[PDB]
């Protein structure tokens, strides 16, 4: 515990006309078609993103997920202001932090380039490092402590929500350690 | 609002005869005679009960629309547009004036509005078929998607009521496919040096 | 916005490379090289004048397009989309860095956004073409309508203006259709036992 | 002809408030050209929005009529009269129980009567000239070759109760207009 340990609640006010947030607001998964839900401001409309309640402006901040045997999933932070409407590429320079899984066992961090992951051990647990001042997120496989990526020395300007993704429909939920 | 929407047709299960049996995804469906064999089948006043027939679940009240339809290898199908009001029970003509828009595959040859009376004339097997809806013009026309050549328009209609996709398999065990509409990359990562031949 | 727009494309001609020769329906070009021999062909800011292109008239700021292509009669082409501000005058890479979407075929081969780096591994010659456009999406994908199957999708880009069809003939005689919308029997009278093999 | 000479020559000027979009009405409001595609005109309640229709400006209530039209050589035009209250809004079929009273030429050749069902009528000279004579009160408007004199057809079944506009329909794009001869 270097880091406070933050409680994530996922905001059904964002997230995405195809994800279902539980009742209990901790884990996410995906219907077969779009919900009928308004386009509010706050909504994601076009990626299958469902932010955090609250954001960091400042201090050292952990979560955990668990990704379980998912298929598909990518979490991280993003700022307060990345485009909800239409595609913008989750990349830094939009203001999203994340890496995440594909096609059961590809690895990436969405960088401007991509780049792909090499994991002695695939994780069912992720835990989530952000430090506002020094400009630090981090990745780590839970159980086995194993490192995943980090950002390092970045410039945040505003607040950071954390920031979950799923594309594919499949019966393992994205669930938030409480 | 003069567009030509490229449908996405979903077929409605509470619509189809017993008989019809529709894939997971409700996009293709054979007709297996006497399946529910053993069964109570409830008998819904949305199901039709002697028509083999099913309908999709888009509605349209205007507009210009069109789908299209694989009959590869079906011996015996009807396709087209009816009014949501048609008769469902029992055995109704399936013409312009009981709200039915058609072109049927029968005993080898092309029926426009299932009459017997109005043999089309075509030089080729049918593959792909398009059928287009235009609310306003009362047209409901039929295409071979093959080279996009006109089959037929029907005698001009007053709809009057929401229409919807029509669907009838006068034989068993040959499936029809409702054509997707073109999704593009939808729900799917795109690398950044494209994606190929997707599946 | 939720509905899959089937477009009806007509060419513009003032967008058109000189060389190329518009049927007068305006839904077919083929190209005709130094067809203006001889000639003093007026200056006109729209018209493409490095590389025998022509866009569609119509122009798209949201939703989703797509339009089918006829390329059976050529081996020297490229379709896709490009924005409404490309370089007209000076002649660009047609790759998304400078606001071309486009399928090529080139020396016998398919190169997705016109680059030898991306040669698609096609079992069949393509006929007819599916070009779709999602704007929201950063999307567009092409398909062989032969069995409705996906050939490629461009990398996700932010359109940012308008974006329309476009077009292009290289060293080609050969004449590309644009399929037009269906239209039913609009403009024609259907008789009281209906319009059969209606023919243009 | 004693007959002829009971019918009032009427003075028919198109009305653009009413010409579907598609249609061009000329500067003395006598001729009617297609354009390639609809021009950007309101959808005000008197514009047929899909027939490519457009109507006189004057109504018929009572009386006897005449009026001339200059088909020329013209390959597709339907002419006649239509009630006040026809529907001008998608698709209606053109027959005397929709309140319309119109023959004409389809195909170069094809010359109909627009009833239910169309009837193929025989004209063993094509017209250039097309005379139309109503008579409001025995509900008939006959066509005559306005050249030749000879009958082309005859409705006996037109409304008598309600106003009837002259009427004129072109689905084609072709170099003859359509042209109303001004009462002289
Ligand atoms: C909702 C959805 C289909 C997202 C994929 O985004 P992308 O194609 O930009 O790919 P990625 O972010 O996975 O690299
Ligand atoms: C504008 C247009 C395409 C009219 C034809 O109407 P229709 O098909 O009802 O035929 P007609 O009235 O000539 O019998």
């Amino acid at each position: 515990a270097l880091f406070k340990p933050a409680d994530v609640i996922l905001d059904p006010k964002t997230a995405n006309p195809i994800l279902l947030v539980s009742e209990d607001q901790r884990s996410v998964q995906r219907a077969k078609e779009p919900q009928d839900l308004p386009d509010n401001p706050e909504r994601f409309n076009w990626h299958y993103c469902v932010l955090g309640c609250e954001s960091f402006i400042s201090g050292r901040h952990y979560w955990e997920v668990e990704v379980g045997d998912r298929k598909e999933w990518h979490i991280g932070v993003c700022s307060k202001n990345v485009q909800r409407k239409g595609w913008v590429k989750m990349t830094p320079e939009n203001g999203f932090w994340t890496m995440g899984l594909t096609d059961g066992n590809k690895y990436r961090t969405l960088t401007e380039p991509r780049t792909n992951l090499k994991l002695p051990k695939p994780p069912k647990k992720v835990g989530v490092f952000l430090d506002y001042e020094t400009g630090d997120i981090s990745f780590y496989n839970a159980v086995d402590g194993s490192h995943i990526h980090t950002f390092l020395d970045v410039s945040f300007s505003e607040a950071l929500y954390p920031v979950f993704r799923i594309l594919t429909l499949e019966p393992t939920a994205l669930t938030i350690c409480p | 609002r003069t567009f030509l929407h490229a449908v996405d047709v979903v077929l409605d299960p509470d619509t189809a005869h017993p008989d019809l049996f529709l894939s997971e995804d409700r996009r293709s469906v054979r007709r297996c005679p006497f399946r529910h064999l053993g069964e109570s089948v409830p008998d819904n006043p949305e199901r039709f009960d002697s028509q083999p027939c099913v309908l999709g679940r888009e509605s349209f009240a205007s507009g210009k629309h069109y789908w299209e339809v694989e009959v590869e290898n079906v011996i015996e199908w009807t396709v087209g547009v009816c009014r949501d009001s048609v008769e469902r029970k029992g055995e109704v003509l399936l013409i312009p004036q009981n709200g039915f828009w058609t072109l049927e595959m029968h005993k080898g040859q092309y029926r426009a509005v299932s009459s017997p009376d109005r043999i089309l004339p075509l030089k080729e097997s049918l593959c792909r078929v398009g059928v287009f809806l235009d609310y306003e013009a009362g047209d409901v026309s039929f295409y071979n998607m093959r080279d996009r050549s006109h089959i037929y328009t029907c005698p001009r209609s007053a709809f009057s009521v929401p229409v919807r996709p029509f669907f009838r398999l006068g034989c068993e065990d040959s499936p029809i496919f409702i054509c997707p509409a073109l999704t593009g990359a939808n729900g799917v990562t795109v690398p950044e040096e494209g994606l190929t031949l997707h599946r």
